[PDB]
């Protein structure tokens, strides 16, 4: 059984108190929804399972896998989660507006072909940032084999420049590439001592139909801590809050402020919480005012923190020419970055909270672009700009938040 | 197999009767007397209506019953004359009422017959005579009588039990009378969206509901369900409708109260009803 406790003054990345979830992992790769098979094998098939409702965005949300490494009747070593979600956009666009996103890169990619898909993905892992590929044609020829490992050395070398330095060739292995990866995967520095931060990616409420008259739970939101740890008991604050534009004016957002029931995790999370996972926080809130993943695109604080809700932005505008290591053949202006043009919808992806908005004017500087719905992410924070080409958001540019107008409602 | 309700058998005068409607003659129209064990009688044309009427058919309707008022009797000759005319709406309310009572108490008594397997028809006469007419006699009352007899009857078996009627018979009459008399059956639901978006959220709306439930009595257990996420369905199964209604209202209104005290939601999605 689990050893947790409710002592703990400076949390240790590598500490075997926790063994839930210590660093956040990235699988990046054009598996196609085959990197699937190689995940189940290494952690388990069905291991996280405790709230499943109708599916909102499935193709724009990052789905986490937990993988505990044990070895030496043996010892876990490490404990860490796998990150893949289909559309390395997306993920581009949370990796480069901050940090704490994909703290190891595993690529599972191919070892039959070498098409454009591994270019892209390789060229979006270098517009991220350590990485590590991997082959995954299982079943075929040893001199084929050796033939696809020279043209991946060849790959490897040519993006060296940027991260080319992996090495990799039923599930043995597997098990070899999971030990090579736990001897290398590097500590990363998360602050647990700063005040706790929280981007809420998914709303649920468990309370089936027909609950009793007084067993009524409500409130379990679900995400992930950016900043600081979360003690459970604690008064956990919503940055977004309920906005409501009934006012006849401006629109009104009032923060709602609960006290954290509990701390959940893919297991039974202690009441201290650690960055780097999908927990969740069960609080005192109205069932009602968290519906089925209605409260997502949300932030949870304890004290406040420093994100002020905001109406519009400034950006500076800063986008690239052609597509981000993507160029069809035929080339007919489908990979060519238009100029952004005013009265167009985009979405701005700051970490893992992702807003729209339409850029009402723009010259050549800054474009003052009016949120969808009010956010409050930070003042300073690289925003990203992805906008869809056919129906696959990809990422069109980068800029910085310098100001706009600000809501504080009471 | 059928026999009158009353003992009595010739109405007396100024008595409104129910009647069924047969045929039709120059004299005035033939009726059964439902309820006297189907004897014949009269209503006669110029008494069908107040207004001036032509023809006996516009209101006859032969087989369609009514309520007609005995205005002459002669028991030598078995003869008796009624009327429309006479009768008011209230006295035919009343009437009919009556006339319910003892159709019901009739079929009492003739399942308790059948359950018998009293074939003889003077049998069944004396049972009339004994089981049912004897409350009749007894409350100086023709009619509502035995209803409220029987109806104390399934609610106390010491009145079934005062028959000296028989012990399988007396068993066979209480399980007619449980069968008949006692058709209890209610169940008024409500919904009412009771969620508070505030600070204690689910706490207080748990607090709202355990009070409001509190409110329920014995043998009125209100069950509060979670049908919606923030809308809630409030059932009371139990009897008496009428102060079931009171109850719902007033435990709705605790609920609000309690809602609107802890500053927060309460909407009233419909209110108590029968299922």
């Amino acid at each position: 059984l689990t050893t947790l406790d409710v002592t703990k003054l400076t949390p240790l990345s590598h500490e075997v108190i926790s063994r839930q979830a210590t660093i956040n992992i990235g699988t990046i790769g054009h598996v196609a929804h085959g990197k699937s098979t190689v995940v189940k094998a290494i952690s388990g098939v069905h291991t996280v399972r405790f709230k499943n409702e109708l599916e909102r965005n499935i193709t724009i949300k990052l789905g986490y896998a937990n993988a505990k490494i044990y070895k030496l009747n043996f010892k876990l070593v490490r404990h860490v989660s796998f990150v893949d979600c289909p559309g390395h956009d997306i993920l581009m666009a949370t990796m480069l507006n901050g940090a704490a996103v994909m703290d190891a890169a595993l690529l599972l990619i191919a070892g039959n072909e070498s098409c454009p898909q591994p270019q892209t993905s390789e060229h979006l892992a270098a517009i991220e940032i350590h990485i590590l590929i991997l082959q995954n044609k299982i079943d075929l020829v040893k001199e084929s084999q050796a033939k696809e490992q020279y043209e991946q050395i060849l790959a490897f070398v040519q993006g060296t420049v940027a991260e080319g330095a992996p090495i990799i060739p039923l599930k043995y292995n597997i098990e070899v590439v999971c030990e090579y990866i736990v001897k290398k995967i590097p500590v990363p520095p998360r602050d647990f001592t700063s005040e706790p931060r929280l981007i809420v990616i998914r709303s649920f409420d468990v309370n089936k139909p027909g609950c009793e008259v007084d067993d009524l739970k409500g409130g379990v939101a679900g995400g992930s801590i950016l900043k600081g740890v979360l003690k459970v008991g604690q008064e956990i604050e919503v940055r977004p809050g309920i906005v409501s534009k009934d006012s006849e004016g401006k629109l009104m957002c009032k923060p709602i402020f609960s006290k954290i029931v509990s701390l959940f995790a893919e297991h039974n999370d202690l009441q201290y919480a650690a960055p780097g996972g999908l927990i969740g926080v069960g609080t005192k809130i109205d069932p009602t005012l968290c519906r089925a993943d209605r409260m997502v695109g949300q932030v949870l604080g304890a004290v406040g923190a420093l994100p002020e809700i905001f109406t519009e932005l400034e950006i500076s505008y800063f986008l690239l020419r052609r597509l981000l290591g993507v160029r069809t053949e035929g080339d007919k202006k489908a990979a060519k970055v238009q100029k952004l043009s005013k009265n167009e919808v985009l979405m701005v992806n700051i970490g893992s909270l992702s807003t729209g908005g339409r850029v009402s004017a723009v010259k050549a500087d800054l474009g003052k672009i009016v949120l969808t719905n009010p956010v409050c992410t930070e003042v300073g924070e690289k925003i990203a700009l992805s906008r869809r080409v056919e129906k696959h958001w990809r990422l069109i540019g980068w800029g910085q938040i310098r100001r706009g107008v600000t809501i504080k409602p009471t | 197999l059928s026999c009158r309700f009353y003992q009595h058998k010739f109405p007396e005068v100024e008595d409104v009767v129910m009647v069924n409607v047969r045929s039709i003659a120059e004299m005035g129209a033939y009726v059964s007397l439902l309820e006297y064990n189907n004897i014949e009688g009269m209503i006669l044309l110029s008494e069908l209506s107040r207004r001036r009427i032509r023809s006996i058919n516009k209101l006859i309707r032969i087989g369609r019953n009514e309520c007609v008022v005995v205005i002459r009797v002669d028991k030598e000759k078995g003869y008796i004359d009624l009327s429309k005319r006479r009768v008011s709406p209230e006295e035919a309310i009343k009437c009919e009422d009556k006339f319910t009572k003892s159709k019901t108490v009739y079929s009492i008594l003739r399942h308790v017959a059948e359950v018998l397997e009293y074939t003889k028809d003077e049998q069944l006469e004396s049972l009339f005579q004994r089981t049912a007419w004897v409350f009749d006699d007894k409350y100086k009352r023709p009619g509502y009588g035995a209803y409220d007899a029987f109806k104390h009857a399934v609610s106390d078996p010491s009145i079934l039990d005062s028959l000296d009627l028989n012990e399988d018979e007396r068993e066979v009459l209480i399980n007619n009378i449980n069968r008949r008399l006692t058709p209890q059956a209610v169940k008024i639901r409500a919904d009412i969206e009771v969620a508070c978006y505030g600070y204690e959220g689910i706490d207080a709306v748990k607090e709202a509901l355990r009070a409001g439930l509190n409110c329920s009595t014995e043998n009125m257990p209100i069950k509060i369900n979670l049908i919606a996420p923030p809308r809630y369905v409030m059932t009371t199964t139990t009897l008496e409708r009428t102060e079931g209604l009171s109850v719902l209202s007033q435990a709705m209104a605790v609920i609000k109260e309690k809602i609107e005290e802890k500053r927060g939601v309460f909407n009233v999605q419909m209110e108590p009803k029968v299922v």
